[PDB]
């Protein structure tokens, strides 16, 4: 790692997702990289949090567990390597200096262009005792969408691992019962995946109809 | 074992808000196991957001957790602004109005919670008095925004429009009357023997339970922990307001109800402070590259873009016309990145994970709605008690299912 | 000790206060001046339609509740100042969410939102309001929309507000 | 008066009316017993409820409010208690009781039926039984010329009961409890 | 019922008019509500307005006593079976008011999760725009439903009305063919 | 401790409490349906 | 043989025309002749179903005042020995509801003549 994480490659001026309306403007190639690894002097209490996490975790264990550290908009994200998630979560919750007792949930986000890391689970953690907060990010490939479930560490992640599963298919291995919570159990597909179509219908008008927004042209 | 029924509180039930499905194993009439069934109000708002621009998904987010529209809007707009790095550029008047509207909305949401809880617990007139107060609050909201619910008034970088000239007077009248009229509602419930017997000691949940389930809002603060995202992790300039975090130590339904009742008065105090600090000025960022170009004004033909703005864009300013056209059609472009922004909605920490891929549409917008997490406490606060106690416990959780399902 | 009975004193008291209900429909209550009522297509003082059919209102609609089709203002039949006018304009009020983004989108103020709200039908199609149902009534001094622009006036004059009946 | 109060509480209980309203309990059991009933079967259940309200209000009027006798402002009027006026007075008293029903419904939430049974057995029944004794002893003493003693006992008795019931309302229903112990969930630090 | 066996003379006409007057009044809504439209329905019941003036304050907790089903909010896929069950568990005559854009056509939520109008699963009698419709709009739609209920036929008149309505409906073109002035 | 147990599965044609929920592997989750139910 | 009677329900006359075009007088020469009863309103469709004598009902899930899926559920709950029901769905995601309606088959819009014919043959066979 240590390089910028490109989630999508945007080519052509004006955010055209296809050939483009005006000729000659489609040759730009701008990769869409999320913020990369932050230089070590993190801001505010992030430095203390990371130093404590690296002290509690062995240097080898820390290097194996923490895949990346990002400080964006004065918010700390820790790209935690899959598999090692339960260990670092336990350390964060239990370590007196960290004491991130309040896990606010799990959010799924799909990056279909992020090879080997399509599905990200975001764990916003807050320490009331220290009035701190951080986010963990766990990436998983579309091929093996498995993440260690934090049910033992953060029971609140229950239903969240379910919602995130229901909407993305992340399997959260070890969850007591990873059953669809929003969509019906007979439902096919995971709606919030980018490949899942919006599933709208045309809007009816006198003599015309407007297709759903996902079918019509857009610029990003 | 074979002597206990299993019943559906079901979506269609007066206390289940029409879409919540409590599945209760009752041994006689004691709840033995309490499964929670969700998704009957799933709406695809989170996915449908992805096909609309910024300043447009506002109209979507205001409709999840529809009892706290301004809170959803404020969380969304704070996320967008933080992604833009604009949070420090928002006009002071816009932030003050945001705080004022969030606190009035807190009063309104608590009023709905008290109304529906009293109705569920038989307090018939509680619903009517709570909605009588909420009617004045919604009159103010309608005058400010032109809508009674699902307002899209708070926009990325400020507000949709400035306050009408009469708005300040109406809000001052609210500050004057809300305590007196809330006195009527408190008299019906606060010290009522039946109300206390019906809620005191019911739906108990210790601080350990709140942490384990990640509960927040009045449920958590009924445990005595003064956790409030307004004091801890301040936003929208809440740090400039003198108010006390309401917290109780009963850890039960009545404690949560009292917390809401006192939060109404704290919100009244914060609104008085907002009026004191409200000063004339812009309500949208000065950066024309991001500022919402619309300038709504009233006339004999109704509400529409002000004739001065029409003159500027269609008559003299080519740059103005281009900016209006683009900011209205495609909208702003938000630099790529992730941001988790949290506010203290009436029901707890309303969090928003917002991911932008550099485009004109939100790449991903997830609401950690406090009701979704709080409903995980139904098993703790219902198992062991009677179904009558389960009703009170669920009402105390005050779940708005729009936020639950989204 | 009487505090526990305070609620009684409330209700009984209210039983002697005048009910606060608005008298709708006989005496409808006062809506906010800024309320987001039915969209309305407005005209210039001379009767020309303001809508140039730019589709910005439809563009900004989150619910795809507006359908607009522009057409040329040929000299034989002119409906709005300038080159374009919206000849087809439909609002699907079963998709409208009253957000008001459309009016904020309009560059001509051709679209406003009135305070009128009474609207409902037993038929889905009947709630797709066309241009005829949305156009503001032809006021005094106005003329039929298919007529030439005011003498010695141009589109810029209309937008600058320098036109009269 | 103690008999009147116990009877009134039992009236509201008998008619399945708020704040008892238990069998229906709309907010709890949807429709309660009359769920699965529609049309005139439900109509007849509600008719029976209202006729019971009227019957028991009229019984209260008969037993405690002097039945059809004219009230004091009209009692002095000649012929008020004779002719068809007694019908007017009886209807007025019955409708005051109906107003009490409606007022209770508007003001009070509904009890849990366990709480209602606790009210019946720990308060109503003991109070009524103590009152039955007190009244018997009082009347026996008065019949034997004891006089003052009765006037004392009665008052003392009520003075005790209103206190003892107050205890059940305030002392037995203690409003304090100890804090809970922490567990594996790593609780935060309380204020 | 025997009221549907009555001969089509003045007797049937008077039974129809009295039944319509009786049913337009006392039109108990079902205690049912999905989303913010439910909040506006409660506000309509609230003091500022008064649904009660129209004899409609008794929100029947059970569908058996309910006469009108104000959908009052968005209907998700998983909820449509429940809403249909509630509709079927009401006893005729029944009416469905699609309150709000979500209930009537899916509104802004044109996606997989929303049914795109409750008429997909239950016969809708009145569509009510708004998001949410303000309480006056709900009362307007309710009065429109009252007018519809008043003119509701019975018996042989009901059969003739059904046949005539069918004949009229078979001829109307679809909305997609009303190309008036479309280029 | 088993945070509120998974709700009974909701299927087209079946949403009663007796219906087990579907695990990702397609198997019925035992915890979804109360043990007493057949 | 007995002309198989098919009920075609749709507020849209063009959907009825397409359904009748996919299924001719005979779906196949081996099958009996087909007679079509067109119904535009749900009350008429329900009354026709109550009258009975139908071998198949094609119900448009997109019907305006009363959707085809709702009518399918109603008829399978209200008519004893009701004929097989075929539902036309306006979108792919409606499939779940099509399953809920207990319709024997579901054909998405736009109506593919061949897919509709094959489904009808399967239901009548
Ligand atoms: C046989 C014969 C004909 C004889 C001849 C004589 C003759 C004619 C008859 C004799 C007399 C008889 C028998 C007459 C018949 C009538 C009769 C017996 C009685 C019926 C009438 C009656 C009982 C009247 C009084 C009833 C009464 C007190 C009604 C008031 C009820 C109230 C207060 C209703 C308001 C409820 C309300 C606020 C409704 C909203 C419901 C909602 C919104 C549901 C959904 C929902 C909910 C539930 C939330 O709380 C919620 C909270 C937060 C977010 C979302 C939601 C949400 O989605
Ligand atoms: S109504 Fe306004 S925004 Fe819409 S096409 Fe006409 S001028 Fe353009
Ligand atoms: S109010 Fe909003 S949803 Fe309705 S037509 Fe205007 S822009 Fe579209
Ligand atoms: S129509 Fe609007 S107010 Fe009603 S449920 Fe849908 S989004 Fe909510």
């Amino acid at each position: 790692g240590d390089e910028p994480e490109i989630i999508a490659v945007r080519r052509g001026m004006f955010g055209n997702r296809d050939t483009g309306d005006t000729s000659g403007y489609g040759r730009l190639v701008r990769p869409v990289a999320l913020p990369g690894s932050t230089p070590r002097p993190y801001g505010g209490y992030f430095d203390a949090v990371m130093d404590r996490l690296a002290e509690v975790l062995g240097e080898e264990r820390y290097a194996m567990s923490i895949e990346r550290v990002v400080v964006y908009r004065d918010q700390l994200t820790i790209e935690v390597s899959r598999v090692q998630l339960p260990a670092v979560a336990s350390v964060l919750r239990d370590d007196p200096d960290l004491r991130f007792e309040l896990c606010l949930g799990v959010s799924g986000v799909h990056y279909p262009e992020d090879t080997g890391r399509e599905l990200h689970a975001v764990y916003p953690l807050m320490s009331i005792t220290h009035n701190r907060r951080i986010q963990l990010e766990v990436a998983a490939p579309d091929a093996d969408p498995h993440i260690p479930s934090l049910y033992a560490v953060y029971p609140t992640t229950d239903w969240h691992e379910r919602e995130t599963y229901d909407f993305f298919g992340i399997i959260f291995d070890g969850h007591p019962s990873l059953t669809r919570i929003e969509m019906p159990d007979d439902w096919e597909g995971h709606p919030q995946r980018k490949d899942y179509p919006l599933g709208g219908i045309p809007v009816e008008y006198h003599g015309a109809q407007i297709p759903p927004p996902d079918q019509r042209r857009s610029y990003s | 074992a074979g002597e206990r029924i299993v019943v559906n509180m079901g979506p269609q039930h007066p206390s289940t808000h029409g879409v919540l499905r409590l599945i209760l194993e009752i041994e006689g009439e004691i709840i033995t196991e309490a499964r929670c069934g969700i998704g009957y109000l799933h709406t695809g708002i989170e996915k449908n957001l992805e096909y609309r621009n910024w300043t447009q998904g506002v109209t979507f987010v205001t409709r999840m957790d529809y009892l706290s529209p301004f809170f959803n809007e404020t969380a969304y707009c704070l996320g967008v602004e933080k992604l833009l790095g604009i949070t420090d550029d928002i006009p002071e008047r816009a932030s003050v109005i945001r705080v004022m509207l969030m606190e009035l909305n807190r009063i309104s949401s608590h009023l709905v919670a008290l109304a529906t809880g009293g109705m569920e617990l038989g307090a018939m007139s509680a619903m009517f008095y709570g909605f009588r107060e909420r009617e004045e609050i919604l009159r103010v909201f309608e005058s400010i925004t032109g809508l009674r619910m699902n307002h899209a008034y708070i926009r990325p970088g400020g507000l949709a429009a400035d306050l009408p000239d009469d708005a300040i007077t109406q809000v001052r009248r609210l500050v004057e009357i809300l305590p007196k009229r809330l006195k009527d509602l408190e008299d019906l419930l606060n010290e009522n023997y039946i109300w206390k017997a019906r809620t005191v000691g019911v739906g108990y949940l210790d601080l350990t339970g709140c942490m384990a389930l990640g509960i927040t809002g009045p449920i958590l603060r009924s445990t005595g922990l003064p956790h409030d995202l307004r004091k801890a992790q301040p936003y929208c300039g809440y740090e400039n307001y003198e108010f006390d975090v309401i917290t109780d130590d009963r850890c039960d339904s009545y404690g949560r109800y009292i917390i809401r009742v006192k939060e109404m008065h704290e919100s009244v105090k914060i609104v008085e402070q907002c009026l004191a600090r409200l000063k004339p000025g812009p309500v949208m960022i000065s950066d024309k590259k991001l500022a919402w170009p619309a300038d709504l004004k009233l006339g004999p033909d109704g509400l529409g873009n002000s004739p001065e703005h029409i003159a500027k864009i269609m008559g003299r300013s080519m740059e103005g016309l281009i900016h209006h056209f683009k900011l209205v059609t495609e909208g702003i472009r938000v630099p790529p990145g992730q941001v988790y922004v949290a506010v203290e909605s009436p029901r707890g920490e309303l969090g928003v994970h917002m991911v932008s891929d550099g485009g004109t549409r939100p790449y991903r917008v997830h609401y950690r709605d406090p009701s979704f997490t709080n409903l995980q406490a139904v098993a703790a606060t219902c198992e062991g008690g009677m179904v009558a106690d389960a009703i009170a416990a669920v009402a105390s959780i005050d779940p708005v299912m729009g936020g639950v399902d989204r | 000790f009487l505090d526990a009975l305070a609620g009684f004193a409330v209700t009984l008291g209210s039983m002697f206060k005048k009910p606060i209900t608005e008298g709708y429909p006989e005496k409808p209550g006062p809506v906010a001046p800024r309320y987001h009522g039915r969209h309305q297509l407005n005209r210039y003082p001379d009767g020309l339609e303001k809508c140039i059919g730019c589709e910005l209102c439809a563009w900004a609609c989150p619910a795809d509740a507006i359908y607009v089709e522009g057409a040329d203002n040929t000299a034989d039949e002119r409906y709005s100042p300038g080159e374009r006018y919206g000849r087809v304009y439909q609002i699907n009020y079963l998709r409208c969410i009253g957000c008001g983004l459309c009016i904020e989108a309009c560059p001509t103020r051709a679209l406003t939102m009135t305070t009128e709200y009474e609207m409902a039908d037993d038929n889905r199609a009947d709630l797709i309001w066309g241009k005829d149902k949305l156009l503001a009534p032809l006021q005094e001094g106005m003329q039929a929309p298919p007529h030439d622009m005011a003498p010695g006036k141009t589109d810029d004059d209309y937008y600058l507000g320098n036109v009269t009946p | 008066l103690p008999s009147f109060l116990v009877y009134v509480v039992s009236m509201v209980g008998e008619t399945n009316r708020a704040p008892f309203d238990l069998p229906e309990a709309e907010g709890e059991l949807v429709g309660g017993f009359h769920t699965e009933y529609s049309s005139l079967k439900f109509a007849m259940f509600m008719l029976a409820e209202y006729v019971n309200m009227t019957t028991v209000s009229a019984l209260a009027t008969t037993m405690f409010l002097g039945g059809w006798h004219a009230p004091f402002p009209f009692n002095l009027i000649d012929g008020a208690n004779s002719g068809w006026w007694p019908l007017l007075w009886f209807t007025a008293k019955v409708w005051t009781f109906m107003f009490l029903y409606f007022w209770l419904r508007a003001t009070l939430p509904r009890l849990r039926y366990d709480q209602f049974m606790a009210l019946g057995w720990k308060v109503l029944i003991p109070v009524s039984l103590l009152w039955i004794m007190v009244v018997a002893i009082t009347r026996s003493l008065r019949q034997h010329g004891e006089g003052t003693w009765a006037a004392w006992l009665l008052t003392a008795a009520v003075v005790v009961v209103v206190a003892l019931i107050w205890g059940l309302a305030t002392s037995l229903r203690r409003r304090t409890v100890q804090p809970p112990p922490p567990q594996s969930t790593g609780a935060y630090p309380v204020p | 019922g025997l009221e549907e066996r009555l001969p089509g003379g003045i007797l049937l006409s008077t039974v129809e008019t009295v039944a319509g007057y009786v049913r337009k009044g006392s039109l108990w809504p079902a205690t049912f509500g999905l989303a913010c439209c439910a909040i506006e329905m409660m506000s309509t019941a609230g003091p500022r307005f008064d649904i009660a003036r129209f004899g409609m304050e008794r929100f029947s907790a059970t569908p058996r006593q309910a006469d009108l089903m104000i959908v009052a909010g968005r209907v998700s896929q998983k909820m449509a079976p429940v809403l249909r069950q509630i509709y079927d568990q009401m006893v005729e005559p029944k009416w469905v008011l699609a309150m709000g854009v979500c209930a009537s056509s899916g509104g802004m939520f044109n996606n997989y999760a929303v049914v795109q109008g409750v008429d997909h699963v239950v016969p809708v009698d009145i569509y009510l725009p708004g998001c949410p419709p303000r309480p006056e709009m709900l009362l307007h739609a309710i009065l429109k439903l009252h007018d519809k209920i008043q003119q509701m036929p019975l018996g042989v008149n009901r059969e003739e009305a059904i046949r005539e309505a069918e004949q009229a409906a078979l001829a109307v073109p679809p909305t997609i063919e009303l190309k008036g002035l479309l280029r | 401790h088993p945070t509120p147990l998974p709700n009974p599965g909701v299927y087209a044609r079946h949403n009663s409490v007796d219906v087990p929920a579907r695990l990702p592997d397609g198997s019925e989750s035992p915890l979804s349906v109360s043990t007493i139910l057949p | 043989s007995a002309p198989l009677r098919i009920l075609v329900y749709s507020d849209n006359p063009r959907t009825r025309e397409q359904v009748r075009l996919a299924l001719g007088k005979r779906i196949h020469p081996e099958l009996p002749e087909i007679e079509y009863v067109d119904v535009a309103t749900a009350p008429m469709a329900i009354s026709q179903m109550d009258a009975g004598g139908f071998d198949l009902a094609i119900l448009d899930g997109e019907a305006t005042p009363a959707g085809g899926m709702g009518v399918a559920k109603q008829v399978k709950d209200e008519i004893d020995d009701c004929p097989p029901i075929l539902v036309l769905t306006g979108r792919a995601d409606d499939a779940w509801l099509a399953k809920w309606s207990r319709a024997e088959a579901a054909v998405p819009h736009p109506i593919d003549p061949i897919r509709l014919s094959d489904a009808v043959v399967s239901l009548l066979r």
